[PDB]
């Protein structure tokens, strides 16, 4: 038997002696279970995980509850491993916290029933995948632009407020409904309510049955929404590798895993770096991205929704996770503000699957002729702002001209957005964005006014929303 | 009579440091030989860290702490209701003790993914811009940010009023106000009769910091009472940023090392450990909800700083107010582009999500259209029609203050908008042409505004449209 | 008994240790008097004030002048009472320094006469008077555009040689001379010069039987610029309390306040705030702020200067003293360098009695119409920067046309800078302020020149001075 005792509790992280030659590993878990002694205490329920060997048979953890109500000299109980979960098919359908205790009010996990470690080391050189395969979602912007890859890691960046999570329940809609495999979703310190209402949204779809739900929300201590994250991963690695199915893993938020770590980083005593951030960012992130990946047993396609702090791109957090990505998607509220959505950034989004061997020569040509035209407007702006539109070229006209309608036509209806736009979503293959993108390029629609072009698909929709208007 | 016993280290500033309490609990009362009160924060090893609760000048080192068993907790009841009260309750505008008999811990886990019920029903604010372009349903938590000076305080106090019949509790939080502005809110509250069902938490600019650090979360205790009882409940807090600064001010006196701008680490907590406790709760639950409305005062107009960022980032949308807006004429001065509401739709009568599903698109779109016809000089004929119903629009979004519109009318006159009956109206003439319009509608449209008011839906377009024919007939052009 | 001894000297910052039990209370006033003993040793006469309890019977405080020549083991007096300043009608005509003693040769005071605390807490909630009056100037842009509430916190901002003073003295000129109740005027930190003028010049106009005034000046310690303000103070709320008066409280500069206090705070040992400001700034602001009220028994209306460091308006100290005015004034340089006079920014300025039910409906109009005008010629200045008035459509030429006349006519000629040129002053009304600018905004006087409308007072005088120059 080996029994430590509480010596100090400063917010999240309490500090825990044991007895010489004991000491627990690092990552271990520590059970905290008090009954109160009298009316001058409370009863306490609380996990620890071990960060620190701090030297003098002492230990620095951190709790994945709150510690109020914590008294000094309180008996802690070492369980002798990490953090250990439920794997298998037992996890369809249910939805979880951190430590993997079923929240939806369903029953109780057999306490015989399979559980695996939080951590673990990632994957070796020799068992990865390279192929590269195009996974369509019918939206335009992102099909043509910058094409998702099946197995891939995507990442949709952008600021407060400018549709990631939409992007996310559209891609959600989209794709998971006739997957075919398995899906996760992993809730990172976001909002209760929009995890609510994605579970019954599920519920009521019946995507439910086929998919494992774990939520880490805004209103946990950080060592939950630090640790909820690998929860999920590891709920999905059981799948990707003892089964060899194919995987969607979908993250809520995962700049909250670093927000996290900075947020107790001082606590456990370390010295700050360049904007507050840990000295361990970058390895912190490592070791957790590494393991989200695909193998020779199986394959995982995850789609990370990533926060840009003060709409600054150079900030370390995401500048650190861009090279972790196959496919990237940037929003900004430049064009959110100017009622254009999803709002992608059509220069800065980048995917490796965009070339002529992969997506087509045609498909390729238009890309970049778009590319290359709202490349050109940008410019034009500065000094159409100064000495007005006259000035300009006929050649220049004509771009402007162009390019104002490719900037609307990028834009869409979502079927997750009834709310916000007050008409029903559209579905749009690629081979009808290029065609569409292609005519618009060629000149077939420049008698039509621009606003026909904003949020509707296709581009027999453009003709219908003109002849609507009395065109 | 026994208690366990503590002695005084260190006195300053508001903190201090006691030896001994070996049973002290993370988080407990603790009170002092002169009777303050005290939170214990820190639990080191051979030494206590407390925030001081009240005036520190009578408290000398060698002094005696003493435990008091209990999680710091403030009272709760229907006997707050009307009454002025500090954040540990105490009633400061001399009326008598307040006879509450129930206390509920400032700490308190939010409800969780299974006690939820999505957002559904409106709460009405008597502001048309509000109603129609960022809806506000009860359960979601909306952001009021701007610089001093754009009408946050309005709009909150007008918000509060519009809730008299609609039977609600309100509470209103200030933290680090002064006292003469808050004597100031509670007597228009006053005035305009919402005193009956509000409750007013202040803790002024001269307080120590832990109570500024402490109000909201009394504030959210209080609704949380009622909240769980089935009743709905309205909660302002009047600004965050004052309390960002005074936790700030309490971790730096505890020698916690800072971080960007001098903020601890778990600044975002806080405001995130506040603000989900705001929510709507399922039927098993009892169905009450509690809806907040924080403030965050900007400087420059920079909606994208660190503490607008950290508190955009936590609530359900927000309301950006511009002074370049407020001056230009336009009031209460929403900026369309930068303001959301992450609810929408839902939280809407069927008859004004009808009338103006795509309305705040519109401004937006119309906008930016504004902007890039500056520089042109020959325009279409859609770019015409579209910057004068994009003027029109703007020019029926104005309102004046302590003027409540109720929503029956707000929906006939967005249709009158929205369905062209305003395009030979001259842009200067559209407010009279709404003020001769709600009197009309008072005198000889009584069945179309019951209908409304007992079906949340629109008449048949005939009957209103034959109304409004009327009024333009009647209606003069100047 | 009673007794301390030094323990360490910095600077300003004096460690004194008492018995146990005998610790003197935090704020409570300590006494040095030391007769040389030797010829390396000098006199001292040294007052301090308690701040922290160290722990371990130590005590740390705040000097209230030099430190130079004292010794550890010197022996310290407890007073048992915070710094006392004479209060009443022995006050009036006399000039003091932070500890209330008279520093104008008149004499010293009997030591019977009645004295009250610097320090005690703030009027409660149920005690104050929240009526708005609006108090004339006789100042143009002051009373159209944000008017000074009777009874009210009014403060000027304004960085270096902006014309803070100057303002400040023509406000007492045309405010203070008939008065009728008690004025008192505290110097924070400013011109040793400039209290002297004043004096001489209060003591002409015989304004001096109804003042009193303290000075803090410059040249002081820290600790006797921190506590000065509060000695002021302290001598009003007598006369605000015991005699139900009507009092005029002018602080010289409220910002040397705050940073005498972020000079002391480093030696306190406390960790530094954001820009090297004390953590307690806040707090210290509220605390002085708070008794600068008024109430049912009588009404302090109060004038403050408060330097902008850099001309940063985004600056801590001048931004944490925004929530504690009633109304506002903000000068700018850009606007002085023009040479216009007051320089007060109009957008900027702001005054909780522009309301409609206060100062009318039609003055109401003027000034939000005078705004409009105004933000719109704002809007246009980077237009006029690079290209002029030459391309502008016929509307903003008209607007620019207007909104520089207005701009010029906001200027004003002062009683007190006619000692800078030889211009008398001029006292407007607040209804020829209104006539005269919706004369302006109807465009009755569109051909006269920009010129005549600079440092005038009323609007006939335009039509005077365009009438003397060529027209
Ligand atoms: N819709 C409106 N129409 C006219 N005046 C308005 C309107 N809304 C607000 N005001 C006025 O604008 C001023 C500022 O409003 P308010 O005090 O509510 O703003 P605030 O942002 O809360 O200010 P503070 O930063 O001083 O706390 C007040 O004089 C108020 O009367
Ligand atoms: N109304 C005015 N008319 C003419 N000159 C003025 C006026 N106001 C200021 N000035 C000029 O500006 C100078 C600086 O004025 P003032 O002493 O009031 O500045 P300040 O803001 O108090 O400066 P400081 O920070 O040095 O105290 C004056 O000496 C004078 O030359
Ligand atoms: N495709 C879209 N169509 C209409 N509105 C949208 C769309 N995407 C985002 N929005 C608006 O943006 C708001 C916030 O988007 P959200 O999903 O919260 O992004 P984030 O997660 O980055 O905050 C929503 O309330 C919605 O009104
Ligand atoms: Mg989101
Ligand atoms: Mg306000
Ligand atoms: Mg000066």
């Amino acid at each position: 038997m080996t029994r430590g005792r509480v010596i100090q509790v400063m917010g999240p992280v309490v500090d825990v002696k044991f007895e010489n030659g004991h000491l627990p590993a690092i990552y271990n878990a520590l059970k905290i279970q008090h009954k109160a002694r009298n009316e001058n205490e409370v009863d306490i329920d609380l996990t620890l995980e071990v960060a620190l060997h701090l030297g003098d048979d002492t230990v620095r953890t951190i709790a994945m509850a709150s510690t109020d109500g914590l008294i000094r000299g309180m008996e802690v109980i070492d369980t002798g491993a990490p953090i250990s979960v439920p794997v298998g098919e037992v996890t369809l359908g249910r939805v979880f916290n951190v430590l993997g205790e079923p929240i939806d009010l369903e029953g109780d996990i057999p306490a015989d029933a399979r559980r695996d470690p939080i951590h673990r080391p990632a994957p070796k050189f020799e068992e990865l995948a390279t192929e590269v395969e195009i996974l369509e979602t019918g939206i335009k912007v992102v099909d043509l632009l910058a094409p998702y890859i099946k197995g891939g890691k995507i990442g949709l960046f952008g600021g407060a407020g400018v549709g990631k999570t939409v992007l996310i329940q559209e891609l959600i809609h989209n794709i998971a409904q006739e997957h075919g495999g398995i899906s996760v979703f992993a809730g990172v310190g976001e909002r209760t309510r929009e995890g609510n209402d994605l579970y019954h949204e599920m519920k009521d779809s019946g995507v439910i049955s086929k998919t494992a739900m774990v939520f880490g929300q805004m209103n946990e201590p950080p060592g939950a929404r630090m640790r909820v994250a690998l929860t999920g991963l590891t709920m999905a690695e059981y799948f990707r590798d003892e089964q060899g199915q194919d995987v969607l893993l979908f993250i809520d938020n995962i700049f909250r895993f670093t927000q996290a770590g900075s947020e107790v980083s001082a606590l456990l005593g370390r010295m700050p770096s360049a904007v507050g951030y840990q000295p361990t960012l970058a390895t912190e992130m490592g070791q957790l991205q590494e393991r989200i990946t695909s193998t020779a047993k199986g394959s995982i396609t995850s789609i990370q929704a990533i926060y840009v702090p003060a709409d600054d791109y150079t900030d370390p957090a995401p500048a650190t996770t861009f090279s972790h990505l196959d496919a990237t998607t940037n929003l900004e509220r430049k064009l959110a503000e100017m009622g254009i959505y999803p709002a992608v950034d059509p220069l800065a989004s980048t995917s490796r699957a965009l070339a002529p061997e992969i997506v087509g020569e045609e498909h390729y040509q238009v890309a970049r002729k778009v590319q290359q035209t709202l490349q050109r407007y940008k410019e034009l702006q500065d000094i159409i702002a100064i000495l007005g539109m006259d000035e300009l070229s006929d050649e220049d006209k004509l771009v402007v001209h162009r390019a104002r309608r490719i900037q609307f036509f990028l834009s869409q209806n979502f079927h997750v957005a009834e709310q916000f736009t007050g008409q029903p979503g559209s579905y749009v293959p690629v081979k009808e964005t290029v065609r569409g993108f292609k005519e618009i390029l060629e000149g077939k629609y420049d008698h039509l006014p621009e606003d026909a072009f904003r949020l509707v698909g296709r581009i027999e929709e453009v003709v219908e929303k003109a002849k609507a208007m009395g065109v | 009579q026994v208690s366990d016993v503590g002695t005084v280290i260190q006195v300053g500033d508001g903190i201090a440091r006691a030896h001994g309490l070996d049973n002290v609990m993370s988080g407990e009362l603790v009170e002092f030989a002169n009777g303050v009160m005290g939170m214990a924060l820190n639990l080191e090893e051979n030494n206590v860290g407390i925030v001081i609760l009240g005036p520190y000048t009578g408290i000398k080192e060698g002094d005696e702490v003493r435990r008091t068993g209990r999680i710091m907790e403030v009272p709760v009841g229907e006997a707050l209701i009307g009454r002025v009260v500090n954040p540990l309750g105490q009633p400061v505008d001399g009326l008598g003790p307040v006879e509450t008999t129930e206390t509920r811990p400032i700490e308190s886990p939010a409800p969780g993914v299974m006690d939820r019920r999505s957002v559904h029903e409106p709460l009405q604010t008597g502001i048309k811009a509000i109603d129609a372009l960022v809806p506000i349903g009860r359960g979601q938590r909306e952001l009021i940010i701007g610089d001093r000076q754009t009408g946050k305080t309005s709009v909150a106090i007008d918000t509060i009023i519009n809730q008299k019949d609609q039977n609600m509790i309100s509470i209103y939080v200030a933290i680090g106000q002064k006292e003469s502005t808050v004597r100031t809110v509670v007597e228009t509250l006053r005035k305009h009769g919402a005193l009956d069902y509000t409750i007013v938490v202040t803790a002024s600019a001269s307080q120590p910091a832990p109570l500024l650090f402490l109000a909201p979360y009394a504030g959210v205790a209080m609704g949380e009472y009622f909240m769980y009882k089935g009743k709905h409940v309205l909660v302002v807090y009047d600004d965050l940023s004052k309390q960002a600064a005074a936790y700030r001010e309490l971790s730096l006196l505890l020698r916690r090392p800072p971080g960007r701008e001098a903020y601890p680490g778990d600044i975002f907590y806080l405001h995130s450990r506040l603000l989900e406790r705001a929510a709507k709760l399922s039927d098993a639950k009892g169905g009450g909800s509690l809806t907040a409305l924080p403030f965050v005062e900007t400087q420059a107009g920079d909606i994208s700083a660190y503490i607008p960022t950290n508190v955009i980032s936590i609530t359900d949308g927000q309301i950006f107010l511009q002074s370049d807006l407020f001056f230009s004429g336009v009031r209460p001065a929403i900026n369309a582009g930068l303001s959301v509401s992450r609810v929408g739709g839902a939280a809407q009568i069927k008859a004004m999500k009808k009338v103006a599903g795509t309305l705040r698109l519109d401004l937006a779109a119309y906008r930016e259209l504004e902007a890039f016809a500056q520089f042109g000089s020959d325009l279409d004929k859609a770019t015409q029609a579209k910057l004068a119903r994009g003027a029109r629009t703007v020019e029926v979004l104005k309102q004046d203050l302590h003027q409540p519109i109720p929503v029956e009318k707000q929906v006939l006159i967005i249709y009158a908008l929205t369905r062209g009956f305003l395009d030979d109206i001259p842009v200067e003439d559209v407010r009279r042409f709404e003020k001769e319009f709600y009197l009309f509608l008072d005198q000889n449209g009584q069945h179309l505004l019951e209908h409304i008011r007992t079906t949340k839906d629109l008449p048949n377009e005939d009957d209103l449209n034959k109304a409004i024919e009327a009024f333009k007939k009647t209606f003069v052009v100047s």
